[PDB]
């Protein structure tokens, strides 16, 4: 699919995915939600190849499903993103890979902190205040450079977050038919429902 | 296709086959490959049909047109004028060409012309696809000054063996003879050579 | 996948009132260089049976051992073996044809087209071909590569269908047989001189001759032949 | 990519008893995409009729030409031109462009005026003159139309009886191809009298 | 480079009565402009009174055609000697060809036989198995020819009834098998004079209660 | 190929044309591109006709397997899964496919699923899908609404496909109409576009282009 | 396309088979393929039929204006050296393959021509893609110092070779023959083995059959008076 | 460039043009005319590659403004499209064809009717009710066979014309950034400035 | 690369040059082509160096397997071995081999192998890019039973003329001799076998 931003602010990660789902000519959906929630307070949303992103994101939802069962435990952020990454690590010399890109937006409950990952198909790991895949950062990280500050607020990240967005739809040339916005924090995940 | 001409004693013999071949198909299994572009100027023609047909009848003209102005021309002249449309025209042309004549000043004389327009003067040549199964044989049997019956044999039993090798080369075996006394054709059946 | 490289030429075929005829040049040509000529390209299988080979000779001689090799297994455990259990030309064929289109679904197919002449026990005359595709079918005439497009017209004037073949004579049928192999010599340019011929008669049983040449062929109207138009010399 | 069957369309011709018959469908298309539904391939200079399947540029663009050709034929000769002269010019004038040819499949239909004998024509796009007794077939459905004419067609067949057979030619083989159809017009020629008739057929 | 496709030329033609059913073919067999044989037989009686044909690459049809006969066989073993119904048979060869969607047999199959209530019946094939049941239907080289004509002279369309101009349709009357038979000897006739390779006989099976018959006609050589 | 589908108070519109074409050749007017999985299911067909047909009769042997295991009807979401993680498996080798898995459950309600084989499966209230989908969309939402009758619905979904029959030259021959309700799929016909659409264009008034 | 040409004892003869075919289609059942270059001059041409017919009404003009020239009837040489001239200049691209035969003052000439441009002598010729099943007639029949009658003979046997044995030749065979000393008889339609047999029904359709939108009068006509 | 469409009504002809123009990633306009007054009652609008459809627009105007000039008369639209046609039917054939697709919309003042010629880069002309070229004609062109009537007024034409943005703006991957519409009557050519 | 063998009254003598190239650089001016797989089987190897090593080292193996289990094998077998490598491995080598051995029971033999992987039996055999040019020569002068001297000179001579017109071929001419009475190694040197 198209774009997928991410945040990260004072208590909270937020992510930003567009709802357009086109094939060729056509736009068949313009309310996909392009996300999934690996944990209580770890958010994955994706963009790739057709079918690989969400058989490559619900494929890391049951393994961590898994886990959590297991344990009796909730795996940190940075953990999950490991393994991610080495599952895509992994893909990438594969007779067929997986064709995914993925922000990872967790809370980690235990150092009380936000974090922010992201990883491209090939397996590749960054911890980051903001992130984009594809061409959407190629706008979007000019505007964060200049206003992003570290000890903003949840309100003050949507506010940038809404800055982000008038900008792609003024200079992008498709019309990925707005976005799906979603916060991480101590009490877990919500989704903001106007804007 | 096995050409080849052969200075002697008294003068020069030109030899072909008759095999025209599309791939496998012989087009043509009585072709005349030794032409004529001066009264005692004959060359051997090698590669595309087309072009060494085009190339003779071009050469043919010059020479008529010179002999009108100047009188009859030199071998060397003939080869000149042959070298000058294969060289000019290199990109465009596929044609191996084996130039021979008979001057009573300079007697029996031959000229090879390959693929790139290069000249070469030999008291022997041999070209075409066949040609590449006798350089041992001729190379071994050829002597200066020959007879003309010791020069028959010698292409004769040259281009036998080129056509019993090369499945481009075939037919009958045609002969021409360019000496003071005048032009001579021969012909070879497959019956007589084949049992050589 | 591969390129054929020692290959072998035209195989033509055909049927009469009391059997099939099958002929093949002596030839292994190497690209444009007629390397080889002394190759047999007719393998006789019993007494009731020869099967032609073209194409590549490194698979045809795969296929001669895998021949010899069927005689061997049939004989095995088979007291009727050179009688009811013989080998029909019906079972060599589909033998053949089965391995032949099994080697092209591998992608790895036997560089050869093949045509199986015999009669069987029941008198009746068999002819059929295959292919490295696989491909096959049967007529009164079969030849193949230059064959195909030279042979078979003539043979057709002999047998042009079913009906025509009581009508057709052991005599008339190699008379045409060895026309249509001096033409092929004359036409043909990785063809040789030298052929095998084989006749499997009904009565007479399997007939094969080697060493077989083309003979009274035309040749004296290319003295008349000068230049390639205008030339008069 | 190929030129001859981006816009698709069709036109057949046939000889009856003093009478010849041409029709064409209405279809121009972007491949896939149907445009017009009113796009006639059946064009006339006096009593000679030309039909032009292909790429439609050079449909109209050839139509434009032989208007052109036949006014300067008519004024310097003083009469119309025939239909076995006019076959000739077509022949002349696509050869001309050999090596950088019109992607059209002409087909002319027509009664000489003097003779009174009917003729029709087919022609490639370089210009070799197909000079049939019975019929002419054209454009992306000419397997269809070869198989319909040649099972539906019989020599000295009557006017009327003529427009049913041609009509029948079209539309079954029309129906049969993805970029012919959307319509269709038949025209029935005699020495005197030419009736146009558009034919009802399905819209898909 | 080894290709593993080739193309032996040749047309069938299934036609489905009311209480019968004929598959027809030519039986001339090619490769590029050289004819192999003027008599290869292509549609073949497969036993439980269904006939078959499998058009296009000989080595594949043949094939086809071998295993499905081969399927007939061990379906009377499997199933208490039941016989195969035309739609189960239909079924059956979609896997055939299917199980080989990733390296196709490059032929165009139809079958034809009677249904369980007895009425005439033709399926058609794509090469990678797509099947339907159908009234009509012609395959092979000169199948472009021949269905337009089909479409019009058995169900025919375009075509109406005299004096009302269009408002009221031909009735779709059934045919007799004598009514069925000229119009696929005119079929092939056609054909022949307008594809190369198309000709030297017509052979056709025709498919009753009584069981199956064959009948066959000379097709011009050239 | 076009064919439709979407969700109405009266339950789902199921839409298809029937042609099939190789190349410019129209192989096929007749061809049934709904399958009754059954008599709660139902799968359209685009793309390769084999690969549509062979998997979604498999669907159903699936399908019935799971009702047969379960003592439960399958769930829409369920039957689209099965079909989209198998094409997922064959991703790459070729196969062809544009599907809808139409149904009503219970637990769901009406439910359409796209079905794609690039592995693509979105949920979703309408789908077109096909060469002529573009045709189709222009009509469907102009004049869709959640509150249609099953007489009116019905007439849309007819209606858009006739427009992409028209224009699309890949599309035509019959319109097949399937209705999905809490009490299963029914069929409305098979209505052949030569006579439907001269009736819609005297009726409606609409095609002014066009002259009849 | 099979053609071929046979010399015979006062003359040579032409012949050709008459289909002609886009792909696996046959364009036309009863083409012609013989042309005439001049009165005494004709060749028959295999190929790309628009170029056969170009290049022979090219050669054909040029060689009536160059009799009309030099008083003289024209001869095969000449149209033999203008067409292979012609056609080396286009480097194989006018796709034309010609027999071309003829009786002229200095006698009867057979030629071949191919579309390089390269020329071939010879008693007897054939060209196209039945060329092989011709020759093979040929190769087995031919002799030296044939009659008129025995020539007609051979060269409609080596035709129909080609139109049975070829799917790329077909229908009739049409022949030309040259003599010395007297007209040359052009021979439509020689041999016709290839009529096609009556079919099983008519197609005949009743009046009214076809639905109809729209009629009218087409005017023809030029622009009336009064 | 993207989206022209063109829609003949009772006494006028009304022509819908998109406002985008986009090179490569970014949208360098949201606010470009793609038309050209050729005169007074005929207008051209169009869409292909770069350059070549303002070059060639302009080269059409100039040369259809010297005509008028030289004869002080309006050529019909049907000369005007033929004009049209004969320079790109020409240019096809050149080392460098004009890659432009075209749509004349012009009302005759002699006949008293409005006229819509549809013209590709081919030279392939048609006169219509309603046209469009480029991807466009495949969403539009059902809705305008429905709701399209010969008579409809000018008012109805536009609203018909909204309805078909509409579905654009919905279906369509691409953001065109609107339309300028234009309507070309008895009167002349004016600019509807609220659309 | 100029390879040959001959049988003759004795036995049988194989032949070669010595030149392996990259290109048009020699990268061994002194190889040694005729290699032995048992003591009176010996071989002539053609194209590719590697591949016609590897293939010879695993016949070698098989043929000493051979002896231990059965005792001394035939030249046939031999032949055979090299087949099977050849044949079954048509795709991945580049091989052209030439069998040369001596038994008492069959005397001389000679089995050429060409890439495709057939074996033929011949009275004698040539092959490598050079005999090309010397199947002329060689069909000429090869007689039946010829003696031990006369079968030197034929070879050597040969492989002078193939040496003499082939880039590929070059350097010392190396013989063995296989008869009952051992095996002998010969070897020729330019100066001696160019002025031939
Ligand atoms: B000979 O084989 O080189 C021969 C000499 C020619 C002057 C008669 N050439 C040909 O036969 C060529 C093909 C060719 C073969 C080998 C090397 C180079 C070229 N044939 C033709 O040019 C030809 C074939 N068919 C029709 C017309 N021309
Ligand atoms: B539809 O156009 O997608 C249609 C649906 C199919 C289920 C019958 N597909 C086809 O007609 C395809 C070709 C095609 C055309 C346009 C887009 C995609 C595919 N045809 C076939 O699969 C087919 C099957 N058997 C015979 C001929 N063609
Ligand atoms: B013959 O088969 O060579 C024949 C001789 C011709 C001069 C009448 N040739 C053709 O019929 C050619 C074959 C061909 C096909 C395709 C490209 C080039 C040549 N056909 C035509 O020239 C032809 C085909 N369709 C319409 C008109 N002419
Ligand atoms: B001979 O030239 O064929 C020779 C025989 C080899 C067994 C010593 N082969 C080579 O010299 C080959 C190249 C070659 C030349 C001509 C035909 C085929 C192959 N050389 C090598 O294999 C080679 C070259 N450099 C380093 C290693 N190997
Ligand atoms: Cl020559
Ligand atoms: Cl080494
Ligand atoms: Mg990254
Ligand atoms: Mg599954
Ligand atoms: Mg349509
Ligand atoms: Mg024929
Ligand atoms: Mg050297």
């Amino acid at each position: 699919m198209d774009i997928i931003l991410g945040i990260r602010v004072q208590d909270s990660v937020i992510l930003a995915s567009s709802k357009a789902v086109t094939r060729g000519i056509s736009v068949l959906k313009d309310s996909d939600d392009k996300t999934r929630q690996l944990s209580p307070h770890t958010l994955m949303s994706f963009a790739g190849e057709a079918g690989d992103t969400v058989q490559f994101a619900e494929y890391i939802q049951a393994n961590i499903q898994l886990y959590s069962i297991r344990e009796d435990y909730e795996l940190s952020p940075q953990a999950v993103s490991s393994f991610v990454r080495q599952e895509l690590a992994k893909s990438i010399r594969s007779r067929r890979p997986y064709q995914v890109n993925v922000l990872i937006g967790g809370y980690d409950k235990k150092k009380n902190k936000p974090e922010l990952y992201q990883i491209d198909y090939l397996g590749t790991k960054v911890e980051l205040p903001y992130g984009a895949h594809g061409y959407s950062g190629f706008y979007t990280f000019s505007l964060l450079d200049h206003h992003y500050r570290p000890d903003m607020t949840t309100e003050e990240g949507l506010d940038l977050l809404k800055l982000c967005v008038q900008e792609l739809e003024k200079r992008m040339p498709m019309d990925f038919k707005g976005v799906i916005v979603k916060i991480v924090d101590k009490d877990g995940i919500r989704q903001v429902d106007d804007f | 296709t096995s050409i080849m001409a052969v200075t002697f004693k008294d003068g020069v013999i030109l030899g072909a086959d008759s095999r025209t071949t599309t791939g496998a198909y012989i087009a043509n299994r009585v072709t005349d490959k030794l032409t004529r572009v001066h009264d005692k100027i004959w060359c051997c023609r090698s590669g595309s049909a087309a072009d060494t047909q085009a190339i003779a009848d071009i050469v043919q003209y010059h020479l008529e047109l010179y002999t009108s102005q100047y009188g009859t021309p030199s071998t060397e002249t003939a080869a000149s004028v042959f070298k000058e449309l294969c060289y000019e025209n290199k990109d465009n042309l596929t044609a191996g060409i084996i130039v021979a004549g008979y001057d009573d000043k300079n007697k029996g004389e031959v000229y090879t012309i390959p693929l790139g327009g290069s000249v070469h003067k030999l008291p022997y040549a041999i070209a075409g696809s066949g040609s590449t199964f006798i350089y041992g044989y001729c190379d071994k049997n050829f002597r200066e000054n020959m007879s003309k019956e010791e020069t028959v044999d010698f292409i004769k039993h040259s281009l036998s063996q080129a056509i019993k090798w090369d499945g481009s080369s075939g037919g009958v075996i045609r002969m021409v003879v360019l000496t003071a006394a005048g032009v001579e054709r021969l012909i070879f059946y497959p019956d007589e050579y084949e049992q050589l | 996948t591969q390129q054929p490289i020692v290959t072998g030429t035209s195989v033509i075929s055909m049927k009469y009132d009391n059997g099939v005829i099958i002929a093949a040049d002596n030839l292994g040509s190497y690209g444009s260089l007629l390397r080889f000529n002394g190759v047999e390209r007719l393998i006789p299988v019993g007494d009731n049976t020869v099967v032609g080979i073209s194409g590549d000779i490194s698979d045809m001689q795969h296929i001669e051992r895998l021949l010899k090799d069927l005689v061997t297994e049939n004989a095995y455990d088979n007291p009727l073996a050179d009688a009811e259990e013989a080998l029909e030309p019906s079972y060599i064929f589909e033998y053949l044809a089965t391995v032949m289109y099994q080697r092209r679904s591998k992608m790895n197919p036997l560089w050869n087209a093949i045509i199986v002449a015999g009669v069987q026990s029941n008198g009746d005359q068999f002819l059929r071909y295959v292919n490295l595709l696989g491909v096959t079918y049967s007529s009164p005439t079969l030849a193949t590569g230059f064959g195909a497009h030279m042979a078979n017209p003539l043979l057709r004037k002999v047998v042009d269908r079913e009906s025509d073949i009581p009508k057709t004579t052991v005599q008339v049928a190699e008379e045409a047989i060895v026309n249509a192999m001096r033409v092929l010599y004359y036409r043909d340019a990785r063809s040789s001189r030298n052929f095998s011929l084989a006749i499997i008669d009904k009565n007479t049983g399997l007939t094969f001759k080697k060493n077989l040449q083309v003979e009274n062929m035309k040749w004296d109207f290319a003295k008349d032949i000068k230049g390639y138009g205008t030339q008069k010399i | 990519s190929d030129p001859s069957s981006i816009n698709g369309g069709i036109v057949v011709a046939m000889t009856g008893k003093d009478c010849v018959a041409i029709a064409c469908d209405l279809r121009l298309g972007s491949q896939s995409l149907g445009v017009s539904n009113k796009f006639e391939k059946i064009f006339h200079y006096g009593h000679v009729f030309l039909g032009i399947t292909g790429l439609a540029t050079d449909v109209t663009t050839l139509n434009e030409m032989f208007r052109y050709k036949t006014n300067l034929y008519k004024l310097k000769e003083e009469r119309a031109i025939e239909p076995e002269t006019f076959t000739q010019l077509v022949s002349s004038s696509l050869y001309e462009r050999r090596f950088g040819p019109y992607f059209v499949g002409p087909v002319v239909a027509g009664i000489n005026s003097k003779s009174g004998k009917p003729f029709i024509a087919g022609f490639d796009l370089i210009g070799c003159i197909d000079e049939a007794k019975d019929f002419i077939v054209s454009g992306t459905a000419s397997d269809q139309l070869f198989g319909m004419c040649e099972s539906l067609y019989e020599p000295n067949l009557e006017p009327e009886d003529l427009f049913e057979t041609i009509s029948q030619a079209l539309l079954n083989a029309a129906d049969r191809d993805a970029l012919s159809g959307w319509g269709a017009v038949v025209y029935i020629i005699k020495k005197d009298e030419v009736v146009k008739r558009y034919l009802k057929m399905r819209q898909d | 480079q080894f290709n593993p496709y080739g193309d032996n030329g040749g047309t069938i033609l299934g036609i489905a009565g009311e209480d019968f059913a004929v598959l027809a073919g030519d039986t001339r067999n090619i490769t590029d402009y050289s004819i192999n044989s003027r008599y290869e037989p292509k549609v073949f009686d497969c036993g439980d009174n269904i006939v078959m044909s499998a058009n296009g690459f000989a080595a594949d049809g043949d094939a086809l055609v071998k295993r499905f006969k081969n399927s007939v066989k061990w379906y009377h073993f499997d199933h208490n000697d039941k016989k195969l119904s035309i739609n189960s048979a239909a079924r059956n060869i979609q896997h055939l060809l299917y199980g080989k969607r990733f390296f196709p047999y490059y032929v165009h199959t139809i079958i034809a036989g009677l249904d369980e209530d007895g009425k005439g019946a033709v399926y058609s094939f794509d090469p990678v198995g797509s099947y339907e049941r159908e009234q009509c239907r012609a395959g092979g080289a000169a199948a472009s020819l021949i269905m337009p004509f089909l479409d019009n002279q058995v169900n025919f369309k375009n075509q109406y009834e005299p004096g009302t101009n269009g408002k009221v349709k031909k009735p779709l009357k059934y045919l007799s098998v004598e009514e069925v038979i000229k119009l696929v000897r005119d079929s092939f006739t056609s054909a022949t004079e307008r594809h190369i390779q198309v000709g030297d006989g017509l052979e056709i099976l025709i498919v009753t209660k009584d069981g199956v018959r064959k009948e066959f006609y000379e097709l011009k050589r050239d | 190929t076009t064919t439709l589908a979407f969700r109405f108070q009266g339950g789902i519109i199921v839409a298809v044309d029937s042609r099939a074409t190789a190349g410019n050749w129209v192989a096929s007017q007749t061809v049934k591109k709904v399958i009754e999985i059954n008599p709660f299911l139902l799968g359209t067909a685009a793309g390769g006709a084999a690969d549509c047909q062979f998997w979604e009769t498999w669907l159903g042997s699936q399908c019935r397997l799971h009702e047969l295991r379960e003592k439960e009807r399958i769930s829409v979401a369920a039957a689209s899964k099965i079909l989209s993680n198998l094409v997922y498996q064959y991703k790459g080798a070729g196969l062809s496919m544009g599907t809808m898995i139409c149904g009503y459950t219970r637990k769901e309600g009406p439910t359409i699923y796209y079905v794609d084989s690039d592995g693509t499966r979105l949920k979703g209230d309408i789908f077109c899908v096909g060469s002529g989908q573009t045709f189709a969309y222009g009509v469907l939402d102009s004049n869709y609404k959640w509150d249609l009758s099953v007489e009116d619905a019905l007439y849309l979904g007819k209606r858009s496909i006739l427009a992409a029959a028209h224009r699309d030259a890949y599309s035509g021959g019959s319109v097949n109409l399937y209705h999905v309700t809490e009490d299963g799929w029914i069929y409305h016909g098979n209505h052949d576009v030569g006579e439907l659409f001269w009736k819609v264009k005297e009726e409606e008034g609409s095609f002014n282009n066009v002259i009849g | 396309t099979t053609i071929v040409g046979v010399k015979f004892n006062n003359g040579v003869v032409i012949a050709a088979d008459t289909r002609s075919t886009q792909g696996p289609i046959v364009a036309d059942k009863n083409c012609a393929k013989l042309h005439r270059i001049s009165p005494k001059i004709w060749c028959a041409g295999a190929g790309t039929a628009a170029d056969t017919e170009a290049v022979t009404q090219l050669i054909g003009s040029n060689i009536e204006l160059h009799s009309l020239y030099t008083s003289r009837e024209p001869r095969v040489v000449s149209a033999l050296q203008m067409l292979k001239q012609h056609l080396f200049k286009y480097q194989g691209h006018i796709g034309a393959y010609l027999i071309v035969a003829g009786v002229d003052p200095t006698g009867s000439h057979l030629f071949s021509i191919h579309a390089h441009g390269s020329t071939d002598v010879g008693y007897y010729l054939s060209l196209g893609s039945g060329s092989l099943a011709a020759m093979a007639v040929l190769e087995s029949h031919w002799k030296q110092d044939l009659t008129k009658e025995e020539a007609i003979k051979l060269a409609s046997d080596a035709i129909q070779a080609g139109i049975w044995n070829d799917l790329g030749s077909g229908s009739n065979v049409d022949v030309c023959v040259m003599e010395i000393g007297k007209d040359a008889e052009y021979l439509r339609n020689y041999l016709t083995p290839n009529v096609r047999e009556e079919k099983q029904k008519s197609y005949k359709f009743p009046r009214g059959t076809t639905a109809v939108l729209k009629e009218s009068i087409v005017n023809i006509c030029d622009i009336q008076e009064e």
